[PDB]
This record gives structure tokens, C-alpha cells and sequence, in this order.
């Protein structure tokens, strides 16, 4: 009944949700061919007539190399021959070639895939989408997808989750136009876009965790199980339960400010794991601590505004008040003034699910704290900069005129972003 | 014992120009194109035909 | 099969430009030959199907005889030049009344004729290369008091050289046509 | 098998009545009972020694760790 | 140390060219099987030993007389490799002749037995002359131009003054022999500008043309009195992966083979194939049992074959893991059937009489573990992906695979006697705990303390506990039924192998310091030390079911009985060139087999009840 579609747009999407979907096949025993060897299935599968528990999902990527991967790998069962949409060239990290040209070519399927997705829903209650903003379709496409979806869905929630560009590692070297660009045109059409980097995932897999070398695949795993804790209310039991639309309504403040991060709790390997208590209070602490963010953006230099402590697992309903109660003392960790409580808490009586083959240990515990801070203003305001250094002397502006898209994108895109710096400004002043 | 009727196989093939709007208020048909100009005889007869069904996304339909 | 295909304002079945453009369709030669290229007035390659039997080589889209491809659209509309020789095609269609239902347009027919399986029509072509537009949404009306459901099957016989066979939801004017769907 | 005489030349006489041309009311009919180390196994997908799904193998093995680094606590790093 | 009897051998190192031969007696198999060559006995199992050689031999080459054997092995890289010649009649070394550095591709024989032609290095290409009465070098320049590459073959022809090359950089060329200077002089064939890699050369019995199978798949024919190319191959429909073996017939004919397989007798002017037949594996050698009915082809996948030649039927005679075999196992209660386990397959055999039975392949894979299910029904493996892989006893379909099992590799598996339970090894050092339903293929826990990784699992008679051994000196005694452990037993070796002592009270220990020591169950201290071999480390152990035998194996590339109680020593080897893997004790304790590095499965008669 309680069911929410997830989008993955762009090879990230495609990546993480190769992980994402392995987790919810595993919490919700569905074996990879698709089949249950009671109901929580609902939120994420859709039961057909013979055990063939097929993923709420939809797959898109112009390049089809990440989405033939899973063609021709061991979820080709599980996920619907044409829930997986490919094209034949990619946007060439270009927001012209996902939002203007390639992208028009392919959104007439996507949308009405998503449509049929939809309507076999009893009540959709979201619809998530991963994109990378980095990329041209995981800011192109993505783009037209909600500039869509808002079209057509108006009320129905569209919750974001997003690789965002790293402090200095980067890829490409017009990642800068591309975030700029996209978030003009996803700040009114996304209901909250939950952020994170790579730089911060790639540490606490080495530090808290114990693997060095980390590569996608771990980052993935962890932001997979970031979903699950999201949408665990909606699939599993608890005694604080939180539904998507209960999200929005205690995390986004002045309707821009929209854009919260994500850090987990028991992010530690097995080794380490068996030799420490993880108990509400730590596991609780051990978010709020500023290494143990996934978007590099030093709390200490801002403050929150309405966190979202979304727990999972043995957690006494007390222990929780209490260990909250600790932080809002704490004065590094400064509230504003006009958000007297700002702790949503939540609880699932449901234990953490170890991937057969990842990195984590069997906790019996997890808190996903959600936080608005107003420190992601400087991760804003650096790619800011990045934009005016290259389009001062209009540097790869040439490639994005091409496939449409006058020079006068870019400059409302630089002044809208602008606007958001001057807004997270007059959000953090005081009374 | 039912038999699969015309209402089922026009669907899948995308004929009728309805999406299932979910409100949070209820389960409501949002129209792509005005109720008024719709060719009643080529979709009254084949709305009724969908009254048959019990799945919940195609007697939905034809009830409202 | 084309069922789980959307369906969208255009859908190509069988186009000269590619790797294997006769994948789908089924290939019988008897006293003729099947080739690929020649570039007349477009400098580009399109399918030749010719032969000195016209009723005899042919191509047909589904390669399984069992299996129909399944297509929504009204219009038929196949890119064709004129080579002054016996050139036929077929169309088969489904029904609102369950019937299989074919439709045959023949070059060396004088009058046409109706009758319950097969409705055979005249056809000039013109001077060089044309397009035309078989609609097949009003030819089962105007024949049989019917509505269109979806066609099943398209065979192209002999004596015609072949580019861009499709199938579109309305017919289209040539400035809103796109670019890879042009003549020229 | 046959019940009567109409089955008798109903079934298998293998006369083609197309392609059976001027025979004889003997040969009208002619009834099928007139005339009559190594177990190989390939696993279909072949995947390749580069598509490992795992972690990814230290070039200085476990025991030694001959480019010796450490963390910023100096622990271990397994494996 | 009484030697006990070597029956029967499984193995062929069908990798290098020009290999398994037939002396002109007509009455045994020549085949190059690790730093050791085999002589196997056509219609008899008898079968000897050459001893000898440090690493892999690489060549092989049987007199026109019988008389001399040679050979030539590689070596690391800036050492010089070993041309070791012998005697067939006596079979002992007589010969060393040391001078070629890095390895050795190809060897032949003058035709009365006086020099030896010894190609050798892809680092340090010289071609040199040997003297067979002398044992002592003649001549010697190097082997290729500098224009052009490197040469890998060799030959000699009817007249003992002409030695010819070819190349995988085409440097055909027709060296003449010049004693009394002590010197060769070469001679580049012109063959128009048909560059081209070739591997195989053969020449007629008339001295008449020499003969070449390129990679191109192509028979190039050329004159060695005009220096000049005759004939080319298939104009159309040519051969596929190279011609990798070609043996010229007394008559105007040939035997060509191919990569795939594709034997095909042809004749010289239009080289079409007259007679195919599809072998198995890349061809490898071409022999010819003197006058030629009877030809034997090897492949490469290691296939030795029997072909008539007035019909081409084959006959299978010897089939070999063409890769490293780690890990023999036998399954419960009876003891005519193995589990030999390699890269790319995973096979069975009948003790008695060697003949696979089963063949199973993933691949480009390896697997470094196999078990059998106490029901028998189910050979559990355990594959280098990460997936434990349980294919079929019989048919060999995959019954489940337990996917993203561990993440470096699971090396080390074993099962329980309830068929319930599969214990599972990994490179990263963890030790899952796997349950086995009838429809799903879950995981218990994940019990992780070995830093480097595991070795080998053990299970005890009547399951509660599990001995892992593991690289960083670590055995521990993981308590299975409460899923914790119950010993850290630990030494400054890299554990290879431990086994339980039935009436279980203390475990036996193997390992690189090659000090093969008994160790408690309780406590965990040091009970004795008993030296391995003097010369490696120990690779592999079983006790016998009455707890009087442990036999062991190792780098030291010989089988060593040993009984419990005292550690005296009843040592026997002389086995396998090849650092032994893996041993198991027959369940009936009646055989002992050993697996070794190179693919050879050696069954010995197991004494002492
Ligand atoms: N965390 C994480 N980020 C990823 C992953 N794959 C890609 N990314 C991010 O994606 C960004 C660039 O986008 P792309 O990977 O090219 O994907 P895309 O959106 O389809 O872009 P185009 O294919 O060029 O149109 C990079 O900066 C990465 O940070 C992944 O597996 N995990
Ligand atoms: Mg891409």
C-alpha cells in the first residue's frame, strides 16, 4: 500500500542503485531471480502472479554500458526487461546534451514508464531519484525529469539523493557549469535534495571502517543503506515511525533551503566492531562528530537547523530522549534561533541487514542523522567560484551552445545560485 | 470464471489518455485532454468493458 | 511482437542504415535477388528486392509466421522508388471483430475488389522516388464497416527498392517531419 | 487397435493421396509395421579475470607489506 | 624409508612445442611432465623417470637412433638454463651443457647422433652446436637479425652441415656447419613480402623442401637448396588460431594441425584438407609411430591422442589438468573416485583405471577449494570470483551459487556431516559460517580474526568445532556450535595444512618452517617438532581414520609416510616434478594420492594397515 518509485538517472544512479536494490533484496527476501523462497515487499517490490517480486525502479541512462551491465549480470530477472531504458551516445558531461538535445529523445519513454510504474501504486508516497551532478545526465536528464514530474505529480514528495562535486577531487572539468546549471532548474521542482561527496565516503571507509583502496562499489553500499533507513518506516515496524511526506515537514525551513545531508552511525568493520558497546549515546555522538559527515563541510563553521535522527534497531525509546537531550548541550553543535527543538527522531524495530559481501559488521543498532546545516553555504559558494574563474574568459561554453542553451542560461543559473547563498545568510542570522 | 477483455489490452497499448492521480486525498483520474470532446462511442462501450475486472489499477478505472 | 514497444508518433520496422537491417523480416528469394545499395539521386544506400516473378520473392517482417508484430498506429507509410515493373505489398490488420484481415496494393490490378479476406486497390506510383501513406485506420472502414485494432504482418514483393518502412500515429506534413525521416 | 475397417485405411498406410500416383490396391496401404564417452559440462555465462567483484589485492602481500604505510592512527589494514 | 610401488600416472605438460614423441622402437611414449620427463609404455602400464632439471622443462628431443635423450628447461631471468642430455637405455644425466641464459624454446638432433642445436631465450637468443661425443660446444652466433626479432625453433635435415630456424618475427633462415673454422653461416630466405609468425617446422624424408605452419594459418613450403619460398598455404578458407604443429609424412604429404584442433591431412600443391577430424585443445605435437599408421597427437589442454591413419579414428589415452591441480579430496566411505581440482575445471576419475568421468568448467576461473557432502550429493567448490560454487555429483549442473561469498577469493572449504553447515576460507582471512536449506543459501556469521588468509578447514567426527589454518601463523579452534572461538594457537610459520587427530584431542600442523608439529586442542602449547624434508616446506597432510599414519607432501616434491606415535620417518618420493599441493588418504586405506603444482595425480599403495 505504502509504495515509493525510485528513479536512477545517470551512471551513479545506475551504480548506487545496483546497491541500493541488492540491499532491499536481501532485507525483503527476494533471491535474485525475483522470487520470496508479507507486505514490507510492498514500499519497494511489486508482486506479479508467481513469486516474481519485481523492483519499483526505473533504470535510465543515454550511454548504454552501465544499464547492459545489469542486463547481463545477476539481477537480469529480477528487474523488468523494459523498466531499464538506454539510448546510444551520452550527454558528454554537457547539460545541453540531457536537458535540450539526447535528453527530449528518451523522456517520452521514461515518463511513461514511470506513469505505469504509477499507476499499479496504491499510494505512491515519493518518488527518489539518484542522480550525480556532475554528469550531463545526472543534471541534464534529471533536469527534465522533475521540470516533468512536477508536471504531473505536483503533490506526490520528490526526494533527492545526490553525489555532489567533491571539495578538490573532481572528475570532470566542467563538473562546475553542470551543478550551477542544474540546480536552477531542480531548486523548485525537488521537495529535499539529500547530498553526498565522495571525498568524505572515500575517509570513513578507511578510518572508521578499515579498507583502504575504496572504490565506488563501497561508496555505493553505504549511501544504499542511507535509502533503507529513509524508507524503513514505510516497510518495516517501530514505535516512531516516519513516513516520506513527515521528512519535508520537519527538515525544510524557508521552502529554497532544501538541502540536507546524510551521515550513518555504525560505520565500523568487524575487527573493530566486536571490541566497542555502540550504544544510543554513542552511535548518536558518533553522527554529530564532523568525520563522520559525507559532504565535507565542517558543521563547526555553521548551524543546524532541523536534523533528522532516523534510528533503526534495538534503541529504547529513553535511551534516544537522552542521548538527544546531551546533544543540544553540546555547544559546538549550535541550533539557530528560531528552531527551539529541531530533533524529529524515529525508530524501526528492525536490525541493520549485513550485504553478504560488504564491508559493515552485524550491528544491531543504526541511526541515520539527516541534518539541514548551513555550512553546505561554503560548499555552494566554492563551486560558485569555480563558475566565474572558467566563465570569465567563457571556457567551455563553445560545447554547451551547441546543443542548445544560450549564453543567458549560464548567467541566471550564476545569479539564482547567488540567491541561495544570500538566502542560507538570512537563515542564520539571529532575531 | 472471467475472460481478459478489450479495456485490458487498450491499456497496455496506451490508447486511453488516463493516468491514475493519486491525491492524498483519494485515488481521482487526472484527464490529459478534455472530458467534453472525447469520443463517447469508442470509450463508453469499452469502459464498461473493464467492469469485469477486480485487479485494483483496471477496475479502478473503470469504475471512476 | 512490439506489445511492451511504447508506441510513440513514429516506430521503424525495417531502415536501410545499419548493421542488419533485415533482422527481423524474413528473406524468400526464388529467381531474383536481394541487395542493399545504390545511390541514383540520395547518396545513400537503399534495400533492392527484385525479381522476374513478382508473387514469388518477397520480404515479411515477422521471420516466425506464428508470431504477429503488434502495431497500434493508423498510417503506413514506406519509402519507395519506382522502377517501372510489377511491384505489390501487403498489409494484415486486427479487428474489433477478431477477423484477420489483409489488404493488398498491386501496380497491375485495373479495378478493385472487397470480399471478406482480402481487399485488393490500384495504385500509380510516381516518376521517381516517393512515399506513400496507406491509412490503414480508414482503408478497414471504408471497405468494412470496422474500426482499427493493430496490424499484424507487412510484405513487400518484388521489382521496388526499399528505404525507411514506419509506422506514425497521424500523418505528418514534410516541414514537421524530422531529419532522419526526410527523402532527401 | 482399429476398431473397424475405415480406421484400417485411416491410419499410418503412408499413401499420399497427392503424391501417391498409380499404385496398387496391394500397395494402396502400407502400415508402418509392414515395413519395421565423456561427460562435457560448460557453464554458459564466460565472464573474464578483470570482472572480480570484491576488493581489489594489495600489491605488497599481507605477511610483509613491504611498502609499508599506515593509517593516520597507525593501525593495520587487514587483509 | 621403504620406497612403496608408484602406480599409474595422470599428466602431460602439453604447453610446450613439439612435445610428446615416440621413439623409432615403437614401444614407448615420450612427454615432458615439470622438471621431469616420463617415459610412458605404449600397451603397458610401465612407466619411468628421468630425474634432473632445477624448474620446468620446456623441450624435448628423442634421437633419430633412440640412443640420446635431450631436454632444456627455463630458468629466472639473467641465470643460465641446463641442456641435459641421456640415455634411453639406461635413462641417467650425461650431459649438462650450460651456456644459454634465460630458457630454452627448441632442441633437435643431427641426424646421426654427433650435435645438438639448442635455440634458447627470448632474452638471449644464440643459437649454439654441440658435440654428443665431446659433450662440448662447437660453434655458436646469434640466432636472429637485428632488423627483425627473435627465433623459438630449430631443425636438422639429412646432411649434418644444415640447421634451420624460423621465427615469430620471420627470420627463415639456412645456416650451413663449418668445423674446421669453427664457425655457421647463415642464409635469410627470400619469400617475397610475406612477413609472417611461424612455430612449427617439419621437412621430408628426401631432403627435398622444409615445411612451415605460421599463425596466419598458412603451410609455407620453401627450398633449402635455392633459399627460396615454393608454395603457399590455403588460399581461401585458411586455418584458424596458428598452425602450432606440422609433422611432413614419408610421402608427398602432411599432417597439419591447429589452435582449435583441426587435424587435417593435406597435400602439398593446393594444401586443402582431405580428412578432418576436430580435436580437443590446441594442437600441440605431432608424432608419428615410425612408419606412420599410428600417429599420436598432443594438444595443449593436455589430450594425448591415438589416430589411425587409414580411417582417422581417435582414441582418447591420456587426459591431463593442463594447469596447476590443487586440492584432491575423496568422497565418504568409498575409494574409487577423486575430485581433481584446477584452474578452469574441476574433474573425477576412476582409482583403478584412470578415466574422467566428469569434467566441470567455469571459465577462466580457478578454484582453490573442493568438498564433498557427506549425502553425496553435492561436490561443494570453492573458486577464486568469490562464489561457492556446489555443481552436481552426476550431470554436473549448478545446483546453487552463493554469490559475493568472500571478497579476495574463498580458498579454503569445507562441509559438515549434517549436509547442513559449509565452512568457508577466504584470502582476506574470514571465516564464514554458510547454512545450506533446501531453497536458500544463507549466512550465519562472520567470524573474523586471521589477518592475512586461510589455508585449510578441517571439521571434526561429530560436528561442534573447526580447526582454520592460516597464512599469519594462526590456527584457531572456532568453537562452530556457539559461533565464537576457543583457541589462538599460534607460531612464526605460514600454516599450509592442519588435520585432526581422530579421538580428537590434538591437531597436527604443517607449514613453511618445515617443522611438522603436534598441537592440543586444550591450552594450545607445543606437543613435538618433527623436522619436514631439508630442502622446502610442506604443503598438505592427512592422518589415517585409525590415527596411526599421517602421510605429508610438500615444496620438497615428494610423498613422505610417517607414522603417529613415534616420529621415526618411512619416506619414500621419487614421484612428481611439480611442488606437491594437496594428499589424501584413501577412505578404504588403500591408496594414498598426491597433486603437485605442475598437473599430476600420483596414486601410491598405501602400507600399514
Ligand atoms: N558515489 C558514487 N559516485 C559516482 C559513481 N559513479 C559515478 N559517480 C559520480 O558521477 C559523476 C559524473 O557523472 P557520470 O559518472 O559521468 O554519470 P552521468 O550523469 O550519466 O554522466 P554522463 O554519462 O556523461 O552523461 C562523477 O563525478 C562521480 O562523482 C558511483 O558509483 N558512486
Ligand atoms: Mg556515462
Amino acid at each position: 500500500m505504502r509504495e515509493c518509485i525510485s528513479v536512477h538517472v545517470g551512471q551513479a544512479g545506475v551504480q548506487i542503485g545496483n546497491a541500493c536494490w541488492e540491499l532491499y533484496c536481501l532485507e525483503h527476501g527476494i533471491q535474485p531471480d525475483g522470487q520470496m523462497p508479507d507486505d514490507s515487499f510492498n514500499t519497494f517490490f511489486s508482486e506479479t502472479g508467481a513469486g516474481k517480486h519485481v523492483p519499483r525502479a526505473v533504470f535510465v541512462d543515454l550511454e548504454p554500458t552501465v544499464i547492459d551491465e545489469v542486463r547481463t549480470g545477476t539481477y537480469r530477472q529480477l528487474f523488468h526487461p523494459e523498466q531499464l531504458i538506454t539510448g546510444k551516445e551520452d550527454a558528454a558531461n554537457n547539460y545541453a546534451r540531457g536537458h535540450y538535445t539526447i535528453g527530449k529523445e528518451l523522456i517520452d519513454l521514461v515518463l511513461d514508464r514511470i506513469r505505469k510504474l504509477a499507476d499499479q501504486c496504491t499510494g505512491l508516497q515519493g518518488f527518489l531519484i539518484f542522480h550525480s551532478f556532475g554528469g550531463g545526465t545526472g543534471s541534464g536528464f534529471t533536469s527534465l525529469l522533475m521540470e516533468r514530474l512536477s508536471v504531473d505529480y505536483g503533490k506526490k514528495s520528490k526526494l533527492e539523493f545526490s553525489i555532489y562535486p567533491a571539495p578538490q577531487v573532481s572528475t570532470a572539468v566542467v563538473e562546475p557549469y553542470n551543478s550551477i546549471l542544474t540546480t536552477h532548474t531542480t531548486l523548485e521542482h525537488s521537495d529535499c535534495a539529500f547530498m553526498v561527496d565522495n571525498e568524505a565516503i572515500y575517509d570513513i571507509c578507511r578510518r572508521n571502517l578499515d579498507i583502504e583502496r575504496p572504490t565506488y562499489t563501497n561508496l555505493n553500499r553505504l549511501i544504499g543503506q542511507i535509502v533503507s533507513s529513509i524508507t524503513a518506516s514505510l516497510r518495516f515496524d517501530g514505535a516512531l515511525n516516519v513516513d516520506l511526506t513527515e521528512f519535508q515537514t520537519n527538515l525544510v525551513p524557508y521552502p529554497r533551503i532544501h538541502f540536507p545531508l546524510a551521515t550513518y552511525a555504525p560505520v565500523i568493520s568487524a575487527e573493530k566492531a566486536y571490541h566497542e558497546q555502540l550504544s544510543v549515546a554513542e552511535i548518536t555522538n558518533a553522527c554529530f562528530e564532523p568525520a563522520n559527515q559525507m559532504v565535507k563541510c565542517d558543521p563547526r563553521h555553521g548551524k543546524y537547523m532541523a536534523c533528522c535522527l532516523l534510528y533503526r534497531g534495538d534503541v529504547v525509546p529513553k535511551d534516544v530522549n537522552a542521548a538527544i537531550a546531551t546533544i543540544k548541550t553540546k555547544r559546538t553543535i549550535q541550533f539557530v534561533d528560531w528552531c527551539p527543538t529541531g530533533f524529529k527522531v524515529g525508530i524501526n524495530y528492525q536490525p541493520p541487514t549485513v550485504v553478504p559481501g560488504g564491508d559493515l559488521a552485524k550491528v544491531q543498532r543504526a541511526v541515520c542523522m539527516l541534518s539541514n546545516t548551513t555550512a553546505i553555504a561554503e560548499a555552494w559558494a566554492r563551486l560558485d567560484h569555480k563558475f566565474d574563474l572558467m566563465y570569465a574568459k567563457r571556457a567551455f561554453v563553445h560545447w554547451y551552445v551547441g546543443e542548445g542553451m544560450e549564453e543567458g542560461e549560464f548567467s541566471e543559473a550564476r545569479e539564482d545560485m547567488a540567491a541561495l547563498e544570500k538566502d542560507y545568510e538570512e537563515v542564520g542570522m539571529d532575531s | 470464471p472471467t475472460k481478459p477483455t478489450a479495456f485490458r489490452k487498450f491499456y497496455e497499448r496506451g490508447d486511453f489518455p488516463i493516468a491514475l492521480e493519486h491525491d492524498s486525498k483519494g485515488n481521482k483520474i487526472a484527464w490529459k485532454v478534455e472530458i467534453e470532446k472525447l469520443d463517447y462511442h469508442h470509450y463508453l462501450p469499452l469502459f464498461f468493458d473493464g467492469l469485469c475486472e477486480m485487479t485494483f489499477p483496471y477496475e479502478f478505472f473503470a469504475r471512476q | 511482437m512490439f506489445k511492451n514497444t511504447f508506441q510513440s508518433g513514429f516506430l521503424s520496422i525495417l531502415y536501410s542504415i545499419g548493421s542488419k537491417p533485415l533482422q527481423i523480416w524474413d528473406k524468400k528469394v526464388r529467381n531474383g535477388h536481394i541487395k542493399r545499395i545504390t545511390d541514383n539521386d540520395i547518396q545513400s544506400l537503399v534495400l533492392e528486392i527484385e525479381g522476374t516473378n513478382v508473387s514469388t520473392t518477397y520480404i515479411t517482417c515477422p521471420a516466425d509466421p506464428k508470431k504477429t508484430l503488434g502495431i497500434k498506429l493508423p498510417f503506413l507509410v514506406m519509402i519507395i522508388k519506382n522502377l517501372k515493373k510489377y511491384f505489390t505489398f501487403e498489409v494484415q490488420v486486427l479487428d474489433d471483430k477478431n477477423v484477420r484481415r489483409r489488404f493488398r496494393a498491386s501496380n497491375y490490378q485495373s479495378t478493385t475488389r472487397v470480399k471478406p479476406f482480402i481487399c485488393t486497390m490500384p495504385m500509380r506510383l510516381d516518376d521517381g522516388w516517393n512515399q506513400i501513406q496507406f491509412n490503414l485506420s480508414d482503408f478497414t472502414r471504408r471497405a468494412y464497416g470496422t474500426n482499427y485494432i493493430e496490424t499484424l504482418r507487412v510484405q513487400i514483393h518484388a521489382n521496388c527498392r526499399i528505404r525507411r518502412v514506419y509506422f506514425s500515429d497521424r500523418l505528418y506534413s514534410e516541414d514537421e517531419l524530422p531529419a532522419e525521416f526526410k527523402l532527401y | 487397435e482399429i476398431p473397424k475397417d475405415d480406421l484400417d485405411f485411416r491410419l499410418a498406410a503412408l499413401y499420399n493421396h497427392h503424391t501417391g500416383t498409380f499404385k496398387n490396391k496391394s500397395e494402396i496401404l502400407t502400415h508402418q509395421e509392414t515395413i519395421q564417452n565423456i561427460r562435457h559440462w560448460i557453464n554458459p555465462k564466460k565472464e573474464s579475470i578483470h570482472s572480480i567483484q570484491g576488493s581489489i589485492v594489495s600489491p605488497h602481500t599481507a605477511a610483509t607489506n613491504g611498502g609499508y604505510s599506515r593509517k593516520n592512527d597507525g593501525g593495520f589494514f587487514s587483509t | 624409508a621403504v620406497e612403496l610401488e608408484l602406480e599409474a600416472v595422470i599428466g602431460f605438460n602439453g604447453h610446450v612445442p613439439t612435445g610428446l614423441k615416440c621413439h623409432p622402437d615403437q614401444e614407448h611414449l615420450v612427454y615432458p611432465l615439470g622438471c621431469t620427463i616420463l617415459i610412458q609404455a605404449i600397451n603397458t602400464q610401465e612407466q619411468n623417470f628421468l630425474h634432473g632439471h632445477g624448474n620446468n622443462v620446456s623441450c624435448v628431443a628423442i634421437s633419430k637412433s633412440g640412443l640420446y635423450i635431450a631436454s632444456g628447461q627455463v630458468t629466472f631471468m639473467g641465470f643460465k638454463a641446463d641442456i641435459i642430455l641421456w640415455d634411453y637405455k639406461k635413462r641417467e644425466l650425461m650431459a649438462r651443457l650450460s651456456l644459454h641464459k634465460g630458457k630454452i624454446e627448441a632442441l633437435a638432433f643431427s641426424p646421426n647422433d654427433m650435435y645438438l642445436v639448442s635455440l634458447g631465450g627470448p632474452d638471449d637468443g644464440s643459437v649454439v652446436v654441440w658435440s654428443i661425443a665431446k659433450r662440448e660446444a662447437i660453434c655458436g652466433s646469434p640466432a636472429a637479425g637485428l632488423n627483425v626479432g627473435n627465433a623459438t625453433t630449430v631443425i636438422f635435415s639429412k646432411c649434418r652441415d644444415e640447421m634451420f630456424v624460423t621465427a615469430g618475427n620471420g627470420t627463415i633462415r639456412v645456416w650451413e656447419l663449418d668445423l674446421p673454422n669453427r664457425k655457421i653461416w647463415p642464409t635469410e630466405c627470400q619469400t617475397g613480402q610475406m612477413k609472417r609468425i611461424v612455430m612449427s617446422i617439419s621437412m621430408a624424408n628426401d631432403d627435398s623442401f622444409f615445411y612451415l605452419g605460421t599463425t596466419t594459418g598458412d603451410i609455407l613450403k620453401m627450398n633449402p637448396r635455392t633459399k627460396l619460398l615454393a608454395d603457399t598455404g590455403p588460399a581461401k578458407d585458411k586455418f584458424s588460431l596458428g598452425v602450432s604443429a606440422i609433422c611432413c609424412l614419408k610421402m608427398g604429404g602432411l599432417l597439419v594441425g591447429s589452435g582449435d584442433g583441426l587435424l587435417v591431412f593435406c597435400k602439398s600443391p593446393s594444401y586443402k584438407p582431405i580428412k578432418k577430424i576436430q580435436l580437443q585443445g590446441g594442437i600441440t605435437s605431432i608424432t608419428l609411430r615410425g612408419e606412420g599408421h599410428q600417429f599420436f597427437v598432443g594438444t595443449e589442454e593436455s589430450h594425448i591422442y591415438r589416430v589411425n591413419f587409414t580411417n582417422f579414428k581417435e582414441t582418447l589415452i591420456t587426459t591431463c589438468h593442463f594447469e596447476s591441480v590443487e586440492d584432491i579430496v575423496f568422497p565418504f566411505g568409498t575409494a574409487e573416485l577423486f575430485a581433481t581440482c584446477a584452474k578452469k575445471d574441476i574433474r573425477v576419475w576412476h582409482t583403478l583405471t584412470n578415466r574422467e568421468l566428469l569434467r566441470i568448467t567455469v571459465p577462466n576461473m580457478t578454484c582453490h577449494g573442493i568438498d564433498f557432502m557427506r549425502d553425496g550429493k553435492s561436490i561443494i567448490s570453492a573458486w577464486d570470483d568469490g562464489r561457492i560454487r556446489a555443481f552436481a555429483p552426476e550431470t554436473g549442473r549448478l545446483m546453487y551459487v552463493i554469490n559475493n561469498a568472500h571478497r579476495i577469493g574463498v580458498t579454503a572449504i569445507a562441509t559438515t556431516s549434517d549436509c547442513k553447515r559449509v565452512i568457508s576460507g577466504g584470502g582476506e582471512g574470514e571465516v564464514r559460517v554458510w547454512h545450506i536449506g533446501h531453497q536458500t543459501q544463507k549466512l550465519e556469521e562472520a567470524l573474523k580474526e586471521h589477518k592475512s588468509s586461510v589455508s585449510c578447514i578441517r571439521v571434526k567426527k561429530s560436528n561442534e568445532e573447526c580447526v582454520t589454518a592460516s597464512t599469519d601463523g594462526t590456527c584457531i579452534i572456532w568453537d562452530l556450535v556457539r559461533l565464537r572461538r576457543n583457541q589462538m594457537i599460534l607460531a612464526n610459520t605460514l600454516f599450509q595444512c592442519v588435520c585432526y587427530h581422530p579421538e580428537e584431542f590434538q591437531i597436527i600442523t604443517s607449514g613453511t618452517d618445515r617443522k611438522i608439529a603436534y598441537w592440543e586442542v586444550f591450552d594450545g602449547s607445543v606437543i613435538r617438532e618433527l623436522d619436514g624434508s631439508l630442502s622446502g616446506a610442506v604443503n598438505g597432510m592427512d592422518i589415517t581414520v585409525e590415527g596411526v599414519h599421517f602421510v605429508t607432501g610438500g615444496n620438497d616434491h615428494l610423498v613422505k609416510v610417517w607414522d603417529y606415535n613415534e616420529g621415526e620417518v618411512t619416506h619414500v618420493g621419487v614421484g612428481h616434478s611439480g611442488n606437491i599441493t594437496r594428499i589424501r588418504i584413501s577412505p578404504g586405506n588403500q591408496y594414498i594420492v598426491s597433486v603437485s603444482a605442475d598437473g599430476a595425480i600420483l596414486r601410491w599403495k598405501y602400507p600399514f594397515p
